């Protein structure tokens, strides 16, 4: 998870949420290291057993 | 009209939200767009991510009182359990007191 | 520190609460109404944005 | 240690509260389950401060569509919202679909909240898709008499 | 916190009475069937204070134009409702059509 | 709309739907009863303590 | 209002709320009657010493 300040950190719960710019973030705000950014008009989201 | 003609008054404007669940709960079933949930994006009811509408229908509550009942039990449970913490540290006290 | 309004659908800002830190916070003398005073034994306060 | 243990009884009360609000408010027909999220508060390390709630996140699945008949009402298959204006020119967005007309013949919801939609131009009127939405009117005055153009 | 529950009595008991009032006003030749209309309720935080009923809504279905005979009797198959006027001179709007 | 002098119309009421109605309704009533329920003997172990 | 004859009018009172209104005010009193124990005892602990 990427801090405000510019650090990271680690996070265990796993609740996702998508922020107004539309990449996934955690619920607090924070967002995602990698940056995964959810497009508009998406009819829907899977997540396979790995991380793609 | 009796006329045979059809006449166009407009038509239903939908809107998608950028985000859901940032929308603000005001009262009764309505909803008010800020932060954390976008502009409203709005659109037509027939093409892009909006859906179908379907006339002289209407949607249900989406909630389930089974799972509902079990939750309430185990928060009952819960809030027990917590509640014998501050019993047991109000005894620990009094017992120091005393002494 | 921002402020919702009756219209314009968006919060406006009216400041910022910015904190001051010191050297020394032990070195502080204590006023009533729970106030401290910097003296020499404590720095010169150096103000912050908090988080950082 | 009376904190934590405070901190404990409130999550857990406002979970009772939340799964209360939830087993009530069963047959409303615009509504969304809710649930809370908890979340832990260290101050430094060794030391806990109990926890507090992170929210209340509201499931938005699509509830199970009902055939109740009439016409004056419309349910929306996926995802999308109707947008109303209030008479203080706030815009508000819902999910139930229960309309009515008042004297003015506007379309109104069961609260007093006048329906937007896109306004309707030109002779005969046609739907664009660049015009500011507005509330809907629907009077009852008869069509222009338009006279014969081409056959 | 007895406001969720209370509430939830309150609009349970209500959908009860109109459901009793729609089956036992079966039967009745002017008679319009009812429905509830609730809606959830959000004073400050996220957290709901309960359900309040948004006023009974009734349902103008046509009926069955059944052949009872005699002719002081008159049904209506679409729109429309009759206009009838009590003796203090106020106007009231029905659909019965027994008359004599 | 037009009239039919010699005709009443029904009440268009169904009991088909009303009898499931009054059953989801019951149910409904049974688990908030339930709610209060477990609002009340959450505060009776807090008071009693 | 106009008078009907041969029917009497009942006495709008509905149990449900009555019974869930005395549960409320019996915790209510319950509580109320804590408070007084509890002011008891931080009296006769500070007058005993």
């Amino acid at each position: 998870v990427m801090l405000p300040d510019g650090t990271s950190a680690y996070t265990r719960d796993g609740s996702f949420q998508v922020d107004q710019n539309g990449q996934l973030v955690t619920a607090g705000g924070f967002q995602v290291q990698p940056a995964i950014t959810i497009p508009a008009n998406a009819l829907s989201i899977t997540i396979g057993r790995d991380g793609v | 009209y009796s006329n045979e003609q059809e006449q166009v008054l407009g038509q239903i404007v939908l809107a998608n939200f950028a985000n859901n669940e940032g929308l603000a709960s005001q009262g009764d079933n309505v909803w008010a767009a800020t932060q954390a949930s976008g502009v409203a994006l709005l659109g037509t009811a027939g093409s892009g991510n909006f859906g179908k509408l379907t006339n002289g229908a209407l949607e249900a509550s989406n909630v389930d009182l089974s799972k509902e009942l079990v939750n309430m039990i185990v928060a009952q449970r819960n809030y027990q359990s917590n509640a014998q913490t501050i019993k047991t540290q109000d005894q620990i006290l009094n017992t120091l007191v005393n002494l | 520190v921002s402020v919702t309004q009756q219209g314009q659908a968006a919060p406006v800002q009216v400041g910022q609460l910015n904190l001051t830190t010191f050297m020394n916070d032990t070195g502080l003398e204590s006023i009533g109404e729970n106030l401290y005073i910097e003296t020499q034994s404590s720095g010169a306060p150096n103000e912050s944005t908090p988080g950082l | 240690s009376f904190s934590q243990a405070v901190s404990g009884l409130n999550a857990a009360a406002t979970n009772l509260d939340v799964i209360g609000n939830n087993i009530a408010n069963s047959a409303t027909y615009g509504f969304k389950s809710g649930t809370a999220s908890f979340a832990d508060m260290f101050a430094g390390s060794k030391v806990g401060l109990g926890v507090k709630v992170a929210g209340i996140t509201q499931d938005f699945t699509d509830g199970t569509t009902t055939n109740t008949g009439r016409g004056l009402d419309v349910a929306i298959s996926q995802n999308g919202f109707f947008r109303l204006v209030d008479s203080n020119g706030s815009v508000f967005y819902s999910r139930n679909g229960q309309f009515k007309l008042d004297e003015n013949r506007n379309l109104v919801n069961m609260q007093g909240m006048q329906l937007t939609g896109y306004p309707a131009t030109g002779t005969p009127p046609t739907i664009q898709q660049g015009a500011n939405p507005a509330p809907i009117t629907i009077p009852n005055t008869l069509m222009a008499a338009k006279s014969t153009t081409t056959a």
